């Protein structure tokens, strides 16, 4: 066997750094003395170094269930939505497309659990509960998702999310969001890092995204702040194909890890 | 296609009333003649509440009919000497196809039943009087109480999963807090409000609901980011149940399209913050 794991760049869940000249990962500790476990991950391909919340989780899952793995970064850089072809056919892009096509056996990433994806793949019980919030630069003042500059949009105030993500789907599917969606679809970004950098450079005025990521970004970059409130709650899950022999034990392992304070440790190490 | 389903009274998730009409559904309860016999009478009751509204939506969406009954031996589900009681027991021993209510998803139970996706978030939370500053269960004030003077007065309701978790994860905290055991949630709320207790550690969904409707809005819970052992209430099904996938998809549809939020507004969300 040896499971092919697909992941995606998304601090603080997955950090991606260059290897050292000899191709190994540099030994590093957290500020409080915790070792930073790194694995080789290949991606856009060049061997690189990956670590973070999701990597620590993968390593725990691996040891617990006694599997081995090789990690790669999603080739197209996207989380995964289903899109029309050319055809009557539809096709998943991103990590979803790689799992379904067999290029990966497991998705270990901050992958939002939703109905759309669950039609086609199996999710574990959530390894992380969080939600959607909004990120702006300090000095930008909005009330949140119901602010008139959002609910009554114009090109004076630009807001957006990441293309081909669960957040994109969240806005496309709901009739009452139809006005917001039309604005955003003109402005969505290729990745969260690009959208975040864009908010810092005043090219994007609001970025709607996962609170676990946004609150972290705001805690590191003092020129950025969030609304505060979640306007929607969601969870991240491990993704597997429906025939996976690992799915029961992955979920039990996640439940066990929440209950024994392992996830508490990961939250304190990476997320708080 | 017609299913035996078990539930358990716990407001506001499941509220039981005498006989049905309105937003209620019939639910039967086997009521014992006395404590020294198995003999009893089936009594007609009516059930409503957050989890009952979920059940009504599932029956419609997933297309099943059901006979709902209230569990009579134990509560949610406890394994004693490798024998299950409560709602979990009803499913495990095949008297029910499904269990609906404020049923916490955990590893021990997931070994013997299947759970749906979580439909309400929960975990181990902390409630204090407004003004008191604690981060969550892992706070040093709880872990090492004698590092402070005076030591924090804090307890939980014993004999359940909250106590069991603390006993497993923070053995000294567990040892210390038994002197502040609370008989139930209502007792604990009063202890906090009258300054007899500084913190109450318990199920997050329950504490959020109590804080939301506290008189004077004096009781406060920690932020959701500090909830320990995050999990959810879920629907329990028989292992390898054919209903699991469609139930899972429906719940995820309800959450994604705003139906779950309006149920929350209807039953759970209080006037306080
Ligand atoms: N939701 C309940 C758990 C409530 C907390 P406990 O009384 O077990 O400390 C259950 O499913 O057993």
């Amino acid at each position: 066997t040896r499971l092919k794991i697909v992941t995606i760049h998304q601090e603080p869940f997955v950090y991606v750094k260059p290897t050292m000249s000899d191709g190994t990962c540099k030994e590093e500790f957290t500020v409080n003395g915790d070792p930073v476990k790194k694995v080789i991950c290949t991606g856009p391909t060049v061997p690189q170094c990956c670590y973070g919340f999701c990597i620590d989780l993968l390593i725990k899952l691996a040891r617990t269930m006694n599997f081995t793995y090789e990690v790669h970064l999603v080739a197209d850089g996207k989380f995964g939505t289903q899109e029309r072809v050319n055809s009557n056919k539809k096709e998943w892009n991103g990590m979803m497309g790689e799992l379904l096509s067999g290029q990966a056996d497991m998705i270990v990433a901050p992958l939002t659990i939703n109905n759309e994806r669950a039609q086609y793949i199996e999710f574990s019980k959530p390894f992380k509960y969080q939600g959607l919030t909004i990120l702006v630069k300090k000095g930008t003042r909005i009330t949140g998702i119901n602010d008139p500059r959002l609910r009554n949009p114009s090109d004076k105030f630009i807001y957006a999310t990441v293309k081909q993500s669960s957040v994109d789907i969240y806005f496309r599917r709901q009739v009452e969001l139809s006005t917001m969606y039309r604005h955003m679809e003109k402005h969505n970004y290729e990745s969260a890092a690009e959208a975040i950098q864009a908010v810092r450079d005043n090219k994007l005025h609001a970025f709607i995204w996962d609170s676990a990521v946004l609150e972290f970004e705001a805690s590191q970059k003092c020129d950025l702040v969030t609304t505060g409130e979640l306007f929607f709650r969601s969870g991240f899950g491990i993704g597997m194909r429906k025939d996976s022999p690992w799915k029961q034990n992955v979920s039990l392992s996640i439940l066990k890890s929440h209950e024994n304070g392992f996830m508490e440790d990961l939250d304190k190490t990476w997320v708080r | 296609n017609h299913l035996s389903i078990v539930t358990l009274e716990e407001a506001p998730f499941v509220i039981v009333e005498d006989i049905c009409v309105r937003n209620t559904v019939p639910c039967r309860k086997f009521v014992k003649i006395n404590n020294s016999t198995n003999e009893g009478m089936n009594v007609k009751k009516c059930c409503k509440g957050f989890c009952i509204d979920i059940l009504k939506k599932l029956s419609r969406t997933v297309k099943f009919t059901y006979d709902l009954y209230l569990v009579t031996n134990g509560k949610h589900g406890k394994k004693v000497n490798n024998v299950w009681n409560g709602m979990i027991g009803e499913v495990v021993y095949q008297r029910a196809v499904m269990a609906v209510g404020s049923l916490t998803i955990n590893e021990e139970r997931s070994e013997v039943v299947d759970f749906s996706v979580p439909f309400v978030e929960t975990g181990i939370s902390v409630m204090v009087s407004r003004g008191t500053q604690v981060t969550g269960l892992s706070d040093k004030k709880f872990q090492r109480p004698h590092d402070y003077s005076p030591p924090f007065r804090f307890g939980t309701v014993p004999n359940g999963s909250t106590e069991r978790n603390i006993r497993n994860n923070y053995p000294y905290m567990h040892q210390y807090m038994t002197r502040f055991n609370q008989r139930g949630v209502e007792d604990a709320l009063v202890s906090l409000k009258t300054g007899k207790l500084d913190a109450f550690i318990y199920d997050a969904a329950v504490l959020n609901y109590k804080a939301g409707r506290d008189e004077g809005c004096k009781l406060v819970t920690i932020g959701s980011g500090y909830i320990f052992a995050t999990t959810g209430y879920g629907i329990a099904l028989q292992k390898g149940s054919p209903w699991k996938r469609q139930i899972d998809l429906a719940l995820l549809q309800f959450v994604g399209d705003g139906e779950m939020e309006e149920l929350e507004t209807l039953w759970l969300t209080g006037i306080c913050h």
